[PDB]
């Protein structure tokens, strides 16, 4: 059927176009899964690490990336395209403060990211950066937020978030999870953020195999959890 | 490796009455930290079944009396915590908890002609909680059935 | 065969064939041999006639007072690199007022030939430059290749059927460091006479010899002054 | 396969084969290993003699980027020379704009983004090189990095690049590298080279050992192994 | 305009007047002559007002972007280099009297001086501005090596008040700032 | 097929890649727009794929000036480009003429933007059609652009999926003179023709033009408007 537009970025007879939607299955060669959860006044990123070597280090592995002092992110997809995406995110976050004189909202930043990913679809002759980005941040008079940017130039903000390999299995768990009206008191958030990834991947991970980024109304600085207190939340859910 | 936990269990069965049984539950988390290790061959399932045998034997002596609540609250203690104890992602379902309670439902077969109907169905309603999860697969698949027939 | 079209396209074996084909243009040109002693570096080339009465095409060309090069391959890429070569030699004279070190001039060539071996729109340079020179630490013999690699060496022969010249150089390289120019030159042109078909002889009209010395400026001798060098030779054992 | 011509096109399952093809061109090059002790980084390159006319020190693969930074390249040698001049030029602008030496964590990011840019356009091809970056400082200690042709760059304690990438790191990890000094490392690097195929089906070789750490006071230079020749004296005793 | 900077064992002590004038008319009566760049690095500015405000915004943009990439607190010598790269390049166009001071974890308290020319030099104490010429004989007969923090706050208060005695480009109110490892203490002195 | 490209003709007819770009317009979300006697009503369809998506984050009815609004049916990522183009283009009229730009003037210029990507070749056309409303000089207006670059002036129309059922609905429905309040009543009643199962206050999103300027409706009114009014 296909044929017609499976090399370059032009239209297919009546349908769409294939080179952009081949980047959606370009995330899955990472072999990884990330989960973001917004329940109440805090916000939690959780993502496992996969260290296949003892000669390989520990500090230079983390996918949690601090964009500004109040905005952190996590990256999926292939590795080299992910870091160049972060370099644009760190750059244009500082241009907002210079041009406009105040801290950039987390909502405004995904507009500036997806529009750069838009030109690479509209205008040809550059590979469109097969990686995905998830943001968290605290907004005044709006609470915490979770955003996702796509390689096509799409973005949408939403409460419970999965990415990587296992979206359709983790989001299926979180639809049944976020339907009851339970409150989310900063450990209801984390324990659901663990046990969703822990059952979909089926790992119920040992303490040294993940990362957890957090932000909370109290201390709006982006914060990467210590390995000791990761064990404290792990012994909390399994009493 | 875990023979030190066996000779400490040799101490606690003498000190069920000489010392108080909460101290048996105070020597217990060291044997849990031994089960927290559980690496390859040293302190793993075969020797873990011995502490699981001796902690149930101490649970037999402590709750042979009408103070029954200790054997039950020790179970929802450890059987919710075994996901954090031994091996994560469904441990083994292999001789880490099975015969420790397959002995106990055999004890519920013994006490049903001795103990009255009230604390034994409190005993059954607290063992139905983890029998619904696992431990009735094969071998003693009737760990549920020899006690749900008792409920009839 | 579809991978064999451009410089940009990699192969499923990991070998770019367009660089591998520019090596074949070096084998089209004639043979030339360069070598050096502790004090003197001499490179000897072999002319080729076009017709029976045209002039023979020159190979060795002067560059600077302490640098001279040989040639093998395309004449289009020959003079295009020469004009880049002469411009860099006089810039150090104009700015630094010193002659160039020979080892760092050739590093400019590998940076020069690297861009047309990666970006689309220009073929690699089909060229076989042999380089002799004098920095402050004695003579040097350099070669280049269209794969933009440059090799320091003490003796080298490249061009048509130049493998037989390499076999002569390997079993006489122990003698090269001590002997002076009266035989060091005719150590070199005994290596050219195995790169010939066995019926004709190296005459005075088809050979060039260039000598640069520690106290000697680079000088090209051809067709009249080769006769004090071709005297005192034996024939081939036929 | 077929859709594998440009570097700006995707496969139907979602990977770029032009990056995949350039990775196993590094595989055909000889083995170059890297290792760091608690107070320094020690390089080591197995390098083979072409025929005989090599002049004992030509076309080396142990470069020198900065006062305290050098490379351990392997793959296409001409492509690594142009890439080394980028890192020389990148560290100069950091000096002229900030007034102090480049951190190795920031230097590897600037190089890997430059390698990344040649994996996006149809006009250019990806590089065919992989290399090492080792440095030492008093406020940062010793670091050791690793850059593939795709542009992924992060840190190791030990590595190998060449044919025997797996066959070298099997016996690197049985060393107690966290507490050794980098004078004892030098006699241990030379046996890792000579175990795995130095001249067995090949003709000849020559060992090169680069060297940076506390004993050099932050300088990067080649070993004085020419002095006392102790690397080959200690490694050739491992014949049995 | 008179600015002041003295380092001590812990960190540095800054100080300035306000009195932004034009001709013989005071336009601004109270003025923040010292400007935060990072959490530990301040600068006090002198010269043309519109020139120094434009430079201090660009350095805060460049240094603030630069420290997030390294994931490290920046050096005080790094910040003083960025003012040098703009004042020396755009000379014959700017009139800036920037003095950079602040605490650093690697080196402690540092004070740098970038005058109208474009040079950079580290000093123990530093003066600047139009009214700084009148206290040059007082500041070196009073300075003593090995002061505490409370002596330096006493030192710069008497030192500014002599330049702020009457001199027409100086006076107003004293704004002081102390930068150390713990925090930044800023206070306003009058009477 | 000849097509494959944009800079050449077919031997028989017209440009084929622009026709394929219109196929992506028909596979978009449905929309409707009705020009009444005192105003123009825009209404569109907006369903999330899950219960997780925040509905109050990204909007469909999007104001350009204080009297001009705009909807679409196509791909939202291409939609955000020409919206930001039309914002800055509308300010260039106001800096010159010091007067709010009439609605017939943007459509001269916005269609000339969508014109320009149908050139070159190394570029693709849009996959978005538009509907532009506004009340300038008393009379209200309702236009429609396309990726080819032409434009219109509608009484009532419907784009997106199942537009032929909405067109035969509106052909049987739309009269000449009604108020704006009767216009929204037949604008949701044509959205119910091709919508999915549940239609809440968050499934639709409706904006209007008065003579008092452009306004989009908050879900408090839209819940109270869809409350049993057919």
């Amino acid at each position: 059927s296909a044929g017609f537009d499976r090399h370059i970025t032009i239209f297919s007879p009546e349908g769409r176009l294939y080179q952009v939607e081949y980047a959606f299955k370009a995330i899955n060669q990472g072999g990884l899964t990330s989960v973001a959860v917004r329940g109440k006044d805090c916000a939690v990123i959780v993502t496992q690490k996969k260290v296949p070597d003892k000669l390989l280090d520990s500090s230079t592995v983390t996918h949690l990336f601090k964009i500004t002092e109040n905005i952190g992110c996590v990256m999926t997809g292939m590795t080299a395209d992910s870091r160049s995406q972060v370099q644009r995110a760190r750059y244009e976050a500082a241009n907002w403060k210079y041009k406009y004189g105040y801290e950039i909202p987390v909502d405004m930043l995904c507009k500036r990211i997806a529009d750069i990913s838009q030109v690479y679809t509209q205008n040809a002759e550059m590979r469109p950066l097969g990686c995905c980005m998830i943001l968290i941040g605290i907004d005044e008079e709006q609470g915490p937020q979770v955003y996702k940017c796509d390689p096509a130039g799409y973005y949408c903000g939403f409460k419970a978030t999965a990415a990587g390999v296992k979206q359709t299995e983790s989001t299926s768990f979180l639809e049944k999870k976020v339907k009851k009206k339970f409150d989310w008191t900063f450990e209801q958030t984390v324990e659901t953020a663990i046990t969703c990834l822990s059952t979909v991947l089926s790992i119920d991970f040992k303490p040294s195999e993940i990362e957890v980024g957090v932000v909370t109304v109290e201390n709006p600085k982006f914060r990467i959890l210590t390995e000791a207190e990761i064990d404290a939340h792990l012994v909390a859910l399994a009493e | 490796m875990a023979d030190g936990g066996s000779e400490r269990a040799d101490g606690r069965i003498v000190k069920m009455e000489v010392d108080y049984s909460a101290t048996v539950d105070q020597r217990l988390p060291e044997c849990a930290k031994l089960a927290k290790e559980g690496r390859l061959q040293e302190v793993i399932e075969t020797l873990l079944s011995l502490e699981k045998q001796t902690r149930t034997a101490s649970d037999m002596v402590s709750t042979s009396r009408i103070l029954v609540a200790v054997v039950k609250m020790c179970y929802e203690a450890k059987e919710w915590d075994l996901l954090n104890e031994n091996i994560m992602l469904l441990s083994k379902r292999r001789s880490q908890l099975k015969q420790a309670v397959a002995k106990m439902v055999q004890q519920c077969c013994t006490y049903v002609e001795e103990i009255t109907d009230l604390p034994i169905k409190l005993r059954l309603i607290d063992t139905l909680r983890m029998v619904t999860e696992g431990k009735i697969y094969v071998e003693i698949e009737r760990a549920r059935l020899t006690k749900t027939l008792a409920t009839i | 065969n579809q991978y064999d079209n451009d410089v940009t396209v990699w192969s499923p074996q990991g070998r770019i064939h367009q660089i591998e084909y520019a090596m074949e243009a070096v084998k089209q040109g004639s043979a030339t041999v360069g070598l050096k002693s502790k004090t003197h570096a001499v490179l000897v080339a072999l002319k080729r006639a076009q017709s029976e009465l045209a002039a023979h095409q020159k190979k060795i060309l002067h560059v600077d007072n302490h640098i001279g090069i040989s040639i093998a391959g395309l004449t289009a890429d020959a003079r295009l690199l020469c004009n880049f070569m002469r411009q860099e030699c006089l810039d150090s004279r104009f700015v630094f007022d010193r002659p160039l070190p020979v080892s760092r001039l050739v590093s400019l060539i590998g940076s020069k030939t690297q861009i047309p071996t990666q970006r689309y729109g220009r073929r690699p340079y089909g060229v076989g430059l042999l380089i002799a020179g004098y920095d402050d630490m004695g003579p040097h013999i350099f070669q280049t290749c269209p794969s933009a690699n440059y090799f320091d060496c003490r003796a080298m022969s490249i061009g048509a059927r130049s493998q037989s010249a390499r076999t002569y150089l390997e079993r006489h390289m122990s003698e090269f460091m001590e002997c002076n120019l009266n035989e060091l030159v005719k150590h070199g042109l005994r290596a050219l006479r195995e790169t010939l078909p066995a019926e004709q002889d190296l005459t005075t009209k088809n050979v060039s010899i260039g000598i640069v010395g520690k106290d000697l400026e680079f000088t090209i001798y051809d067709d009249d002054d080769v006769s004090p060098f071709l005297e005192g030779l034996e024939e081939r054992p036929q | 396969t077929g859709y594998d011509l440009s570097a700006s096109t995707f496969s139907p399952d979602g990977r770029v084969f032009q990056v995949e093809y350039a990775m196993k061109a590094v595989e055909n090059s000889s083995t170059a290993i890297g290792i760091r002790c608690k107070d320094g980084v020690v390089f080591g390159v197995e390098k083979l003699v072409l025929s005989k006319l090599y002049e004992e020190g030509s076309n080396k693969r142990l470069f020198n980027v900065d006062r305290h930074v050098g490379m351990a390249v392997a793959g296409l040698l001409a492509d690594a020379r142009s890439l080394a001049d980028i890192a020389r030029e990148e560290a100069s602008n950091f000096r002229s704009n900030f007034g102090y030496n480049i951190p190795l964590k920031h230097l590897a990011d600037r190089v890997a983004m430059y390698v990344h840019a040649y994996t996006l356009y149809s006009a250019v091809r990806p590089f065919g090189c992989s290399f090492m970056l080792g440095s030492y400082s008093v406020n940062d200690g010793a670091q050791l990095y690793m850059i593939d042709p795709s542009g992924v760059s992060y840190g190791y304690w030990g590595c190998a690049i060449g044919k025997a990438r797996q066959a070298a790191k099997t016996e690197i990890e049985k060393l107690q590298m966290k507490e050794m000094t980098c004078r004892d490392i030098v006699k241990e690097v030379a046996k890792i080279i000579y175990i795995v195929h130095d001249e067995v089906k090949d003709k000849a070789f020559e060992l090169e050992l680069s060297w940076v750490g506390e004993l050099t006071n932050g300088r990067h230079e080649i070993v004085p192994k020419d002095i006392r020749e102790e690397a080959e004296k200690y490694a050739k005793e491992s014949l049995k | 305009t008179t600015i002041m900077a003295v380092q001590f064992d812990g960190g540095v002590v800054l100080g300035a007047d306000s009195r932004t004038t034009t001709g013989s008319y005071i336009a601004n009566r109270v003025t923040d002559k010292l400007t935060p760049i990072h959490d530990r690095i301040f600068c006090c500015r002198s010269g043309s007002a519109a020139d120094t405000q434009a430079v201090a915004d660009a350095v805060t943009y460049q240094l603030g972007f630069h420290s997030i990439e390294l994931n490290e607190p920046p050096l005080v010598h790094t910040a003083a280099s960025l003012f040098k790269e703009m004042c020396y390049r755009y000379r014959e166009d700017l009139m800036a009297g920037i003095i950079i001071a602040g605490w650093d974890p690697q080196e402690g308290g540092q004070v740098y001086s970038v005058p109208m020319g474009g040079m950079m030099v580290r000093q123990s104490f530093a003066i600047g501005g139009s009214g700084s010429s009148y206290i040059y004989g007082y500041v070196d007969a009073t300075y003593r090596e090995g002061m505490t923090k409370e002596e330096c706050l006493q030192f710069t208060a008497n030192a500014l008040a002599l330049a702020m005695e009457r001199d027409g480009s100086s006076g107003g109110v004293i704004r002081l700032a102390a930068i150390a490892e713990s925090g930044v203490e800023r206070q306003v002195l009058l009477g | 097929g000849y097509s494959f490209s944009l800079t050449t003709f077919s031997p028989s007819g017209k440009l084929v890649q622009i026709e394929y770009a219109l196929a992506a317009v028909a596979g978009g979300a449905p929309s409707v727009g009705i020009k009444a006697a005192n105003g123009v009503v825009l209404a569109t369809e907006k369903k999330q794929k899950s219960i997780l998506y925040d509905e109050r984050s990204v909007h469909k009815v999007e104001p350009i000036t204080k009297h001009i609004g705009l909807v679409y049916s196509g791909m939202g990522p291409d939609y955000r480009v020409l919206v930001h183009r039309a914002r800055k283009l509308a300010q260039q009229y106001y800096l010159v003429y010091q007067e709010p730009i009439p609605t017939a003037q943007l459509v001269q210029r916005v269609a000339s933007v969508m014109q320009e990507y149908t050139q070159s070749g190394g570029v693709r056309p849009f996959g978005v059609s538009l509907l532009i409303c506004g009340w300038n000089e008393g009379r209200p207006y309702l236009f429609q652009s396309d990726p080819s670059g032409a434009y219109f002036a509608w009484k009532a129309t419907a784009m997106g999926k199942n537009y032929v059922n909405g067109k035969t609905f509106l052909e049987k429905r739309y009269n000449e003179d009604l108020e704006l309040e009767d216009a929204i009543h037949t604008a949701i009643l044509t959205l119910k023709e091709s919508f999915e199962g549940q239609m809440t206050e968050d499934n639709i999103e409706v904006g209007i033009c008065n003579e008092a300027g452009f306004r989009r409706l908050t879900p408090t009114e839209v819940k109270d408007y869809l409350a049993a009014i057919a």
